[PDB]
RNA sequence: UACCUAAUCAGAAAGCCACGGCUAACUACGUGCCAGCAGCCGCGGUAAUACGUAGGUGGCAAGCGUUAUCCGGAAUUAUUGGGCGUAAAGCGCGCGUAGGCGGUUUUUUAAGUCUGAUGUGAAAGCCCACGGCUCAACCGUGGAGGGUCAUUGGAAACUGGA
């Protein structure tokens, strides 16, 4: 959705959590213009900003597109501060990044047709699926065993919580409950609880 | 700024000179066998640690003996390059009367040790200033001063000429008795004809 | 033991008598790793004498910032000189980023949850000085029960 | 003939902008107060990567620069958001009730602060949930439900007026 390089996003933003390594071959100093300059300290509506742009890479669903997430991470009831990183992970990359169909969100919005889609049902070719406590999302009839659908199957061995993932199966559908603190911690919580709200 | 440093008359009770002879007549003659014998010495040192020159020619005793800081390949591995300088020196007039060698005690006190570790990469157009506030520090710990960092014009790498000021520490010069080092040494590498105004002290 | 914050070391070529006589003002927040701002700077010819300099002629321009339950007490201002600051509470296990002004502030109230503002101008010598007159203008749980003399939770 | 995993022909996210910047952004030529650039800056009388072409870069999103219309900007007839002096502030008007307003003890018959008819309590109303249209308009809940519709008849030693 972004159509550019996905090699600044751990450049202009603070809190990639993308990759392992990429600051090896890079240069890890400030931005890019003043990059052999000092850096700088993130204002207060900036750091909450700097964190939508750190998402805005992240996330498929950019400004405006990505209504729903901000709207199940705000006026939905429960942890306000903590709601960003609650209410955000029922998209269809959080399956593909827990069974072992594609490392990247990017890619796990693309994974929606070449890898498991078929979520029992109905599928979605979208980067949100609708997965809750009776959906499994697999692979079709004919996609039964695809190539970047059972790349990893043993390249991924651990698994995320609320996953499930087998091999010649790849099917989710263990516990719809998540957790809240199960994501990287680098962006403030109240602050986007605040700012969202204006 | 043209801080010389008038050593010429602040020496003479502990620094002479290098080269001695009892003469008057022999004197230029020995002199000028003296700059002779230093053309074919000086392309052999091959930048070596020489504080001073002892050649002692005085009482029948010619013998140019070179410092050349520790006995190392200089000499040749045993005194080899002893036997050679025999006929180097008899090349060029008839002399060759056993050169001999002294052993310089703390090779860093002269300016040409610090000038080959800190002034090593000036050839290169690198380093100018970071390694140039080194080594005076190493010199406190020998017990004397050092040299001090001083430029008057093409500042490292730059068209424009440009001054400094950076002098880490003073230097006497108000007694006639004050011993000061002040070896001056420059290279031409596709740069330039041009002086600087370094300030050294023993 | 103490979170010094050395930010930069200011030059000046003066113009005097003198070739061009060089002296650094080495530039650091002088904050005693807990919640205090701490600024001073130095005039002397070596930075590493200069830094300790205003460490040790300027330490008693700090504040003591208090907190809650991991969420700024108010979010004050500041209105000290041209650059300006802000404080905006955020959550007790978040952290910080980079791009703006001063970071020497809200780093040293080892917290993780105040977002440090200061937009004003990039002068850090009237930027740092608002952060103070908002530090000091700082309204604490306590601190504002007092001003009605009532109860704790009868003024919120 | 929506989402659509299906036939699985090959039907194309480009773009325009700042680029020394302010403000996330550039290299060579060509210019050289000629012209360009041109909110803030300014850059043009020679070495303007600020100019114009090429290789570009930061942004964002099927596009991009423009014109008139609320609020971030910031309290700025100050209301939270004005002085009774340099600031934003000395009516020279010395003699007089604009009812705006300036101790009078005690003392009053109840100006009064918190109780009382409550049925009603509805609402393109923030409905505590409530339906799906993947990107769009698919609408029942009047008691809950606040957005009611018990706040004295009342307890006087008390703004200006004794």
């Amino acid at each position: 959705r972004f159509r550019g390089s996905n090699w600044k996003k751990s450049r202009r933003l603070g809190i990639s959590l993308s990759g392992t390594g990429k600051e090896l071959e890079k240069r890890p100093y400030a931005p890019g213009q003043h990059g052999p300059n000092q850096r700088k300290k993130l204002s207060e509506y900036g750091l909450q900003l700097r964190e939508k742009q750190k998402l805005r890479y992240l996330y498929g669903m950019t400004e405006r597109q990505f209504r729903n997430t901000f709207d199940i991470a705000g006026k939905k009831f429960g942890v306000h501060g903590e709601n960003f990183m609650i209410l955000l992970a029922s998209r269809l990359d959080a399956v593909v990044y827990s069974l072992g169909l594609a490392r990247t969100r990017r890619q796990a919005r693309q994974l929606v047709n070449h890898g498991h889609i078929l979520v029992d049902g109905k599928r979605v070719d979208i980067p949100s699926y609708s997965v809750k406590p009776g959906q499994t999302i697999s692979v079709r009839e004919k996609s039964q065993k695809l190539n970047i659908i059972v790349e990893s199957v043993e390249i991924n061995n651990f698994v995320p919580e609320y996953l499930n993932f087998d091999a010649d199966s790849l099917t989710g559908t263990f516990v719809r409950l998540p957790e809240r603190s199960e994501l990287p911690a680098e962006i403030n919580e109240q602050l986007i609880v605040e700012y969202y709200s204006r | 700024g043209q801080k010389i440093n008038p050593i010429g008359l602040r020496v003479g009770i502990i620094r002479d000179w290098e080269a001695k002879w009892y003469a008057e007549k022999d004197f230029a003659s020995l002199l000028h066998e003296d700059l002779k014998i230093r053309k074919f010495i000086d392309n052999e040192l091959k930048e070596a640690s020489v504080s001073h020159v002892e050649i002692e020619r005085a009482a029948n005793r010619i013998n140019i003996a070179i410092h050349t800081g520790k006995p190392g390949m200089v000499i040749g591995k045993g005194g080899s390059e002893i036997e050679k300088l025999r006929n180097k020196l008899n090349a060029l007039t008839d002399k060759k009367v056993h050169i001999n060698v002294i052993e310089i005690k703390k090779v860093d006190l002269d300016a040409r040790l610090v000038a080959e570790n800190i002034a090593r990469q000036l050839e290169n157009r690198a380093s100018f200033r970071r390694v140039q506030k080194q080594a005076i520090t190493r010199a406190m710990k020998l017990g004397a001063k050092g040299i001090k960092t001083q430029v008057s014009g093409r500042l490292g790498g730059a068209d424009i000429a440009r001054a400094e000021q950076y002098s880490e520490g003073t230097v006497p010069l108000h007694t006639l008795r004050a011993d000061i080092d002040y070896a001056h040494a420059e290279a031409d590498t596709t740069y330039g004809k041009l002086g600087v105004k370094v300030w050294i002290y023993r | 033991e103490f979170e010094e914050r050395v930010v930069t070391i200011n030059r000046v070529a003066k113009v005097v008598k003198g070739g061009r006589r060089f002296r650094f003002t080495a530039l650091v927040v002088v904050g005693d790793k807990n919640g205090r701002v701490g600024f001073g700077t130095g005039k002397a010819q070596e930075v590493p004498e200069a830094i300790k300099k205003a460490v040790e002629a300027a330490k008693k321009d700090l504040v003591v910032v208090p907190r809650v339950e991991g969420t700024t007490p108010h979010t004050i201002t500041g209105r000290y000189g041209s650059g300006s600051v802000f404080m905006k509470p955020a959550a007790p296990g978040t952290g910080v980023i980079a791009g703006g002004p001063v970071r020497a502030v809200l780093e040293l109230a080892g917290i993780t949850d105040i977002l440090s503002k200061s937009l004003g101008s990039n002068t850090p010598i009237n930027m740092v000085r608002a952060t103070i007159d908002g530090l000091q203008n700082l309204k604490n749980a306590e601190d504002v029960a007092k001003l009605r003399g009532k109860t704790v939770e009868e003024l919120y």
